[PDB]
């Protein structure tokens, strides 16, 4: 009888729209003719109903104001199971970064580590803080996390062991003091080789 | 191509380069003719120098030897502002491993600060950014000597896009645990 | 109506982080000269309150674009007890909103 929720939106997804996606905690849920209704600070209309997609609830708008909260509402036909008041620009989830690259400096004597940022290219929402996370490839151990503001950073040779395969990846979260939100998913992981020390 | 610049907002400059003359005003009074010519041996204009008002629209006429307008432009003066560089930055080991990086304000807000670090030892800058007037700039090796360089940048939303930022400082070198004759 | 009340902190958020985006956005590098200035930060949201919302000749539909309906929900959130077309005009007018809000930031409260 647990109808909580979650809500995450996000900015300037296949265009100039948003996208706010909903679902419940509790997957073992009757969601039975439950219906996601979002009212308030939006620009043309009173409410917007969200569209339903195997396990999770979404709409893609041009109507969220981004300024002020909404009302989104679990419904059963006209009753409120649950309404929780939320703003669009507090629970922004950041787009992951994409194209890992990393490269070994040999003069350098240190790893090379790339990455695309998408949101330097967009409308709002330009600065992202990354978290780069790598480990051994085989077996079990503690991910290593570098915090960066930009799309490159570098690993010393000494850190890692020698003749051996790592993983990577990387993600990003909204820095900005407005907006406000939660980490992307990772990045696909890349693997590389280090040499003999 | 004329070019206006308002050096933290305290002058504008404006450069060219016939014998061009320069009105200006503040606001919608007088017309007034340009306090200070830059001029060539033959006597031919290349710029003008006038003060910056933190206020008001300054409208800028430019015309040719027979009263032609070659150049008009109305806007803030801070429209075309480069702030000065950081009169003197200072570097602070923390206990953490950690460098404060600090510098006196400027006389007016609307400005970031971006912080440059590298190895002494031609590798890439690593920059970090905030307001005024400290920043923390982590994972130093304390044995290595560092370059610092830091600038002003005018914050885009605030004076808008034809702003441009400071001149970097000249270098503070930075060691952890060394002597500064070590860099 | 006096925006002397106005929470100016919460309302420059607002303008740094989605307005200044959605004027630039609009203008795509144009500008025009500027016609007035102001001096005080209620001052200045006066003139741009006016300037958004109230038509012009030649560009009818200004209130209606997203930047005016997004000030005027910000005046409203944050001001207690707030209450055929030319696309050259438009980016006129637009311009002159931009340069304000520039005075805006830069004005005393
Ligand atoms: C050029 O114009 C400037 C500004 O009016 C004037 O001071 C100067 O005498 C002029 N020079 C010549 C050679 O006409």
């Amino acid at each position: 009888d647990d109808h909580s929720f979650w809500c995450h939106s996000q900015l300037e997804v296949d265009g100039s729209q948003h996208l706010l996606t909903c679902a419940f905690n509790d997957s073992d849920i009757n969601t039975a003719n439950l219906e996601f209704q979002i009212c308030g600070a939006l620009l043309r209309v009173k409410c917007l109903t969200l569209n339903k997609l195997q396990d999770i609830y979404f709409i893609k708008t041009s109507e969220f104001l981004l300024i002020g909260s909404s009302n989104i509402c679990v419904k059963l036909g006209q009753k409120n199971l649950t309404c929780k008041n939320m703003a669009i620009n507090t629970i922004v989830k950041a787009e992951a970064p994409s194209d890992l690259k990393v490269v070994y400096r040999k003069e350098a004597n240190d790893f090379l580590v790339t990455f695309n940022a998408p949101h330097l290219k967009k409308k709002y929402l330009k600065k992202v803080k990354h978290d780069v996370a790598y480990r051994p490839a085989r077996g079990e151990s503690n991910w290593t996390h570098v915090s960066l503001f930009h799309t490159r950073t570098t690993i010393p040779q000494r850190k890692l062991r020698p003749k051996a395969m790592y993983e990577i990846k990387v993600r990003s979260i909204p820095h900005n003091d407005y907006f406000k939100g939660f980490w992307s998913e990772w990045s696909p992981s890349s693997t590389f080789e280090t040499p003999e020390p | 191509d004329v070019t206006v610049v308002c050096h933290d907002l305290e002058t504008v400059e404006v450069t060219w380069g016939a014998n061009l003359s320069l009105e200006f005003r503040y606001g919608t009074g007088a017309l007034q003719p340009c306090p200070r010519y830059f001029l060539s041996g033959a006597g031919v204009t290349s710029g003008c120098i006038l003060p910056a008002a933190r206020a008001g629209l300054l409208e800028l006429a430019l015309r040719d030897g027979g009263g032609a307008m070659v150049f008009k432009a109305r806007q803030r003066a801070s429209a075309w502002l480069k702030p000065r560089p950081p009169w003197q930055v200072t570097l602070l080991w923390t206990p953490d491993g950690d460098v404060t990086v600090s510098w006196p304000a400027h006389s007016y807000l609307g400005l970031d600060y971006e912080v440059q670090h590298r190895e002494s030892n031609e590798d890439a800058w690593q920059t970090t950014s905030g307001p005024c007037c400290d920043l923390t700039v982590g994972g130093l090796d304390p044995v290595r000597c560092y370059d610092f360089r830091v600038r002003a940048s005018p914050r885009a939303a605030h004076y808008g896009l034809e702003a441009q930022p400071s001149e970097w400082t000249a270098v503070t070198r930075l060691s952890g645990a060394a002597s500064a004759a070590s860099c | 109506y006096n925006f002397s009340n106005c929470n100016f902190t919460s309302i420059t958020k607002i303008y740094c982080n989605i307005i200044f985006h959605d004027l630039t956005g609009d203008l795509k590098g144009a500008k025009f000269e500027q016609i007035e200035d102001c001096e005080s930060k209620p001052a200045c949201l006066l003139k741009i309150e006016y300037y958004t919302l109230n038509p012009i000749p030649g560009c009818p539909s200004l209130p209606d674009k997203t930047f005016a309906r997004r000030t005027r929900e910000a005046l409203n959130d944050h001001c207690p007890g707030y209450p055929q077309e030319v696309q050259n005009i438009c980016l006129q007018q637009t311009s002159q909103i931009l340069r304000l809000w520039y005075s805006f930031m830069q004005s005393p409260e």
